């Protein structure tokens, strides 16, 4: 005859939907010391925390149906309205343009490009406007079919310039739980992002995440142990994106080589246009580099990894994009305080039987860039934020450790199953990094049978 | 030391040792990461620029409070208040599980048992707040 | 019942102190039963911020009340306790109605009327026995 | 056989008190999909039952003019009125020195030169474009400036900016009842024909308030609940003529109220997202809108009111109905929302017969109601809101279930005493359904003398 | 006499007015609110949520939790509800060298904490140990 | 063999801070009347405050980096942006502004001073424009050329706003109250200083009523030594530091604006007034205040004298005004009635002191309308004007002084006025009180143990 009895402090959790906290590093907060990140995510984290490994456990992930990636994006985009909340708005600006070509030493390729628009701007007293110029590119600038321009959005959207002086650099982040909830790691090597997890660790907060904003390829990121890692919701419906995680990085050297000017013109009082002033040098395509060989073998182990879903017999070729607009037409990202668009046509244009069907060992891969000031963040229609141009030269070296990649259609047994750029998604952006976590409520109390009964 | 949930993968018997620190977790952890919080970042000033912000952090802290004072009057009711182990009158149900002291405290962890009697769980709570009222009506019989 | 012996005498009514004890502070389960009390209420409390002020207000009035009323019976020495003897005897400036007219004759609303002066000075004189019976209780475990 | 004290906790004893009580309602399905503000608001179920608790030998007192209940739940309805107000286009650029003339097109005698074609270059948020625009108007919402014809403004123009309502949102009167968050309970009053102070001989304590509907209305009590089984009148001081008074009607009077007028709308541009709602032509012969009430409904009602009129001013004494006094629509007729659009009715087709000490059919009246799409909510100074049209011809059904009133006294001669319509104040509107009810804090501690001693 | 009223007195002279504190240790709040009943226009004047609106209910609920969390640091080493009481743990002369002639008198409790400071930690983590055990034997005892 | 004990509710406490909690008064609605001191410190004050005597209970205190300072600062720039956010706006009023100096009745100095500005004004139409005048202060009008254009100062950089009509930052006393776990001890050390361990403390439910008065080089309506005067200084040595100085007499001043003023209340914009300065119908005089000028003496008197203490046996000292700069730093800045008055002290401070081997001083005083209070985060608040006279009498209590670099002469050390840190204002009042939190659970040996 057992008897009931009640236990509190069991180890038992569930699966739940919660708030975390969003805590950084003491030194990138205080030398960032205008950064979005740095001053939202003020709170420290734990110089040294203790990760609890799980001995003789299993715990089932599905990083598809993870809330944390969620919760993420809404802080991400929550903290960007945030940031340019206090800063002007330009819809003073919205005024035909006078327009010319710059035509002032320029390369053949940027020809047409950078237009010369003088307008009328409003000065600090209502009763007087200013004759002014600046120049733009041309993504940003529309024509009037009647010399006369517009911007894209003149009269579509509300436009916001970031303030000059905060700075929206990623900075590692840590996620911490609240009591009663924690954090399990998955640590299992190869997990494919689905199914059970034996070696798992219990966390207080994750590992410095780097949330950079990205739509095809995954910059400074994280890698995989020992080999290419693939995985998708469903491998066959091509309706879902496919995440791939490298196990070695990729450097791009990446630059808008044009030393630029910075102008300040009062539109009211403490408003402030900022405008691109006339560029020192000649005039020539930001670009990125890549190295050709380390290009064709990153993608020798992402075929060798792809043919186990789809048979040592089946071609496998990677194209360029299909068509749309240019923020998930390109790759896009903005190092250097402006926003580069990256053709990658270059990239992804082969097709794969026994390794690649094509020396070059000096070899680079130059990718062209666009670009441009007016964003459309998070492919929001009717809101977008203009980037103040950054006076001098802009140089970025950055770690590829991912792709973003989708199959087309096509009923055949002598398909090609071709490989596209995808993403445009920033919840995809997330979940390449945050897969290995996932959040638990801790359920302290429990009953058992027992030998002992209450006398 | 064994960690917050170190005794997760231990056997359910081996397991119940330690339960002070999950007791303990629910509001250490509240009372470090609000200082934490509070001043050594000193941005409160900051993070209260959005309301919004104060109000899910403040909603999320009054949860957990109120998850702790839940179990505590659960606890109670059951005259469990202040005890980390507390037995009762109640016999145990074949119903429930029919298993013996050596197939639940051995070779298995409490989570399998948990996920055993979820569905059974509201009877036995059902049974505990019932048991404690009768000792308390006949110690209303002594007073 | 809930207060369905509000119009009862004492000695009947207090049959029912089980019934309304364990209404305190319901909202602690009863919220939690209703899911937070809906997905789209925690969002109207974040989009709206006065009515999360206003409900996350409410809920820290009922804990900190709840948790009032058990540290007064905490330093009185009755945790958990419907019912205790206190060794404060009872004064005819308080009430010099018989017991029979107390316990019966007479509700506990009238009886809250008749001590409305007078509660407070009881409690204090409650927290004072109380004192007094753990510092002797130390001096037994010294002797 | 001496007497100790003892304490006892679960002690059925309470006071009056004041407090934050949350709203709930039936859950329903959602199926108004939060279009109905009150559909993101009062989202808590109160789908269980209500306990209904017998106070056995318990009298309480109640004072609905001394309802604080009342006081909160109408500051919630203002605050959330506003509140869903807010986030909505500004249409201050609409504020302009306008230029009107008469609509003239198939309009009946009845609405000659209510409705106005107005025009002005206005504004597009584009600078410097002037683009004409034009509408039609009410004449209650449009004013002369000076001493085509005549410079025009809106009326709210010289006392604040105004907001223009959201076509998503609706204010449909959904029935809500009133929660009390734990350590409380509401105390519902069932003494049939309580006159509204005083003790109240039977008594229920329930968690939660029966559904009430939250109508906004003036003169007349619509969609509301009826007196038991006889006209009841309540007033705060029957002596005192200056007061409010308030009757509960034993039956309902139905009432037909109509805009036969076939509009349409104008969708206008005014900037990114900034859409305003102009009134639009009107398809077909133009007549006034107005309500139909079954006159001897009317009259048999009235004389039920009388009779209980006299029980308190003497069944001999000479009764008379007049109309109200001068002053704004807004109380001087009766006002209320139907499906979006604002009706005001000439009551003085209703408040007319004169009643003697007479013992010791499908004729309908009709109330010519004015629409006005400018509003003054809850009497505010400033805060204005625009009601936006709304397409074809609207009817609305409701329920008469009481009304307010205020007496003009016999004065000296003590012989007459006449009667006319009052209100306005919500308050009022509120007071009428909600008065069986009493929030009261319970106090579950006390003391007490036994002989039994600490063991 | 009141709070803190023997906080320069010997601890022997103020073990027993740990009551007065413990009182407020709750009943700030009641200073705060409820008996400093709510001024008619709070919430009113206090939908300017960024003056002392927000933050008030921070300090409400941060006082809660610092007497949640003693309560509970209480109870799980035992004796929840006594203001004084002893454990199975016996003094370590490492943390403090002193008599009773010279701690419940001759020095008071600010002293006495700051001079068993480094140390607190370690004794609390015994209580617990202590508290911990007791619990399981009783219950084997109970079922033999 | 001793045993351990665990005693909760122990009569200690550490060094702490928190959020304090205001309350007022509340004496009555005149006092609730749309200031923001009373209407939005809701809470009342106990009507009984109480203070418990501590018995042999020495407290360390630092009024220099003491939280509540800090405290009381966020909460007025708290307070003053949310009453003064909803209010109506200026932006627009940025146009060429057409002056010509007033001359009617007039002191030779008004002259130039006040001006009549023609201007374009907008209207509650958005169409319409209509022509006004208004009389301003140099101060607040900067003149503009290729003679007669001019603008306001701040139009180049930030936003005009009016304070709201009707609304009063009349100071009233605030005591600052611990919440519930917290406590306020109050030191009353005769010449404490401001820093080390009060010889005798006792905890207060509440500090005293401390007025939030803006004074500049000087304090205002304060509190009093109870002998002599106490100097304050984190670093007395160091002469970047200002010294506090509190007085045991409260000298008397009469600051006047005599002219007599009238308004107009024109309207902007829907629901948008803006109040314009109208034709002074009395006569133009400058603002200006009247001192005790033998009290003033004998008050410099003895600060001089507590001045030559700890800075050498008959050492010469000397006074003199300010350096240059902004007005708000330079002038006596303060707010009299509802308008900023700004007045030239430097004849207060002046001449030698060391005196070995009645009458009234006037302080003339400028007006000035547009103000950045603090370190430009007001972000030009306009000073609605004042219909009729402006007279107000105050207590100075306190001065602020620095030393000037004289340490390398070894003579005539010369002390000149301060401020510009509002925080000082407070200090002086704030040094008496600390924050600290009770920590009721500890251990302690014992004879016994758990049966
Ligand atoms: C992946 O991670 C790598 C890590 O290296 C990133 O690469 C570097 O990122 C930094 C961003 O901080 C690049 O640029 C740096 O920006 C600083 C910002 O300057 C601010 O302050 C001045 C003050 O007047 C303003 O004028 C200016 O507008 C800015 O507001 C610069 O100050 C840095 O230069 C300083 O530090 C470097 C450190 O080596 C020194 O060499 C300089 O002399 C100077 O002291 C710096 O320029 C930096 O250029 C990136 N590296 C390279 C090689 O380009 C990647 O951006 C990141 N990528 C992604 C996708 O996440
Ligand atoms: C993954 O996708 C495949 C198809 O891409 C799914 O297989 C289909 O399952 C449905 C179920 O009714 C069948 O009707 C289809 O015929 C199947 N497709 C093919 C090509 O045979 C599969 O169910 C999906 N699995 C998961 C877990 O999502
Ligand atoms: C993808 O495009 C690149 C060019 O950007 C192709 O490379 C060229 O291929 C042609 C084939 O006739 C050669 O003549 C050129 O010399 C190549 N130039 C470069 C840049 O190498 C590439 O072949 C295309 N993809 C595939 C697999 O055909
Ligand atoms: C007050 O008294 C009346 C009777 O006068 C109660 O009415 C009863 O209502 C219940 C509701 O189902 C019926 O079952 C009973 O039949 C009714 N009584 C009679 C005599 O028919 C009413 O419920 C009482 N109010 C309260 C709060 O108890
Ligand atoms: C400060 O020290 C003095 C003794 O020097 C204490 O004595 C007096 O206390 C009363 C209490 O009302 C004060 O009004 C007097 O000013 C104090 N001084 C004198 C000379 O009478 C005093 O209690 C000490 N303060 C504290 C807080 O302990
Ligand atoms: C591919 O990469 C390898 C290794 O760097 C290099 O030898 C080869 O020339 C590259 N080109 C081909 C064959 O794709
Ligand atoms: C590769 O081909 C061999 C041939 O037998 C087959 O066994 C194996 O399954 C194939 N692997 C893939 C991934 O197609
Ligand atoms: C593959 O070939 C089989 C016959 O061998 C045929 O039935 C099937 O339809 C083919 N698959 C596709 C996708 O065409
Ligand atoms: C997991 O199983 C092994 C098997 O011997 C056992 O020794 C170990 O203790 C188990 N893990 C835990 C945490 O008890
Ligand atoms: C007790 O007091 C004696 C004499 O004052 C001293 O020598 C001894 O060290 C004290 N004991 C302790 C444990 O401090
Ligand atoms: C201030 O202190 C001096 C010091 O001698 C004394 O003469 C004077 O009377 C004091 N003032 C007051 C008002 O007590």
């Amino acid at each position: 005859n057992l008897w009931v009895t009640v236990y509190y402090g069991v180890p038992v959790w569930k699966d739940a939907e919660t708030t975390l906290f969003c805590a950084s590093d003491a030194k990138a907060y205080e030398t960032k010391k205008h950064n979005v990140w740095a001053t939202h995510c003020c709170v420290p984290t734990d110089p040294n925390p203790q990760e609890i490994h799980l001995e003789n456990v299993t715990e089932e992930f599905n990083m598809w149906k993870n809330n944390m990636v969620e919760q993420m994006h809404t802080d991400i985009i929550s903290l960007w309205d945030q940031s340019l909340k206090p800063c002007v708005k330009l819809t003073p600006l919205c005024v035909t343009l006078q327009c010319t070509n710059v035509t002032n030493n320029i390369t053949d390729d940027m020809r047409g490009e950078l237009k010369n628009c003088s307008f009328n701007m409003t000065t600090e007293l209502r009763d007087k406007k200013q004759k002014v110029y600046s120049l733009f590119y041309r993504l940003d600038v529309v024509q009037i079919n009647e010399k006369e321009y517009r911007l894209i959005n003149c009269n579509t959207s509300a436009i916001t310039q970031a303030c000059p002086k905060v700075s929206f650099e990623p900075i590692p982040i840590h996620y911490c739980a609240p009591a009663g909830f924690a954090i399990l790691k998955c640590k299992d090597k190869k997990f494919n992002g689905t199914g059970p997890c034996t070696n798992v660790s219990t966390v207080q907060c994750t590992h410095g995440i780097k949330p950079v904003v990205s739509t095809q390829l995954l910059l400074n990121g994280s890698l995989a142990e020992e080999e290419v890692i693939i995985r998708s919701e469903n491998i066959t419906n091509n309706a879902k994106n496919i995440l791939v995680q490298l196990n070695e990085s990729v450097q791009i050297n990446c630059t808008r080589p044009n030393n630029n000017t910075r102008k300040s013109i009062r539109i009211g009082p403490g408003q402030w246009f900022y405008a691109t002033g006339d560029i020192i040098g000649d005039i020539r395509q930001a670009h990125c580099n890549v190295s050709k060989a380390t290009w064709n073998e990153t993608l020798g182990k992402v075929v060798k990894q792809l043919r186990k879903h789809f048979g040592n017999n089946t071609i496998i070729r990677f194209a360029n994009s299909s068509g749309g607009d240019l923020e998930v037409t390109t790759h896009s990202f903005n190092c250097g305080g402006e926003f580069f668009y990256c053709n990658t046509s270059g990239l992804f244009n082969s097709t794969w039987i026994s390794n690649t069907s094509v020396t070059g060992s000096n070899d680079s891969i130059t990718l062209p860039c666009r670009i441009k000031q007016i964003i459309n963040m998070w492919q929001r229609i009717g809101q977008a934020m203009y980037a103040p141009p950054i006076q001098g030269v802009i140089r970025c070296v950055s770690n590829i450790t991912g792709l973003i990649l989708t199959r087309d259609g096509g009923s055949t047994n002598s398909t090609t199953e071709t490989f596209r750029p995808g993403g445009g998604d920033m919840r995809d952006n997330w979940r390449s990094e945050l897969y290995k976590y996932k959040v638990v409520k801790i359920e302290p109390l429990g009953v058992a049978p027992t030998r002992c009964k209450r006398r | 030391f064994l960690g917050f949930l170190g005794a997760a993968g231990s056997t359910m018997g081996a397991a119940s040792m330690t339960l002070t620190v999950q007791a303990r977790n629910l509001l250490s952890g509240i009372v470090q990461q609000q200082s934490n919080l509070l001043r050594a970042p000193e941005c409160q000033q900051h993070l209260l620029k959005l309301t919004v912000w104060g109000i899910k952090q403040l909603q999320a802290r009054v949860l957990a409070v109120e998850r702790y004072l839940r179990d505590q009057q659960l606890l109670g009711i059951w005259g469990c208040s202040g005890k980390l182990i507390c037995c009762t009158n109640v016999p145990w149900n074949s119903t429930w599980s029919n298993r013996n002291l050596s197939e639940i405290w051995d070779n298995m962890t409490w989570l399998q048992w948990d996920k055993e009697i979820s569905n059974y769980t509201q009877i036995i709570y059902g049974l505990l707040e019932e048991s404690q009222n009768q000792q308390e009506k006949n110690e209303q019989d002594l007073l």
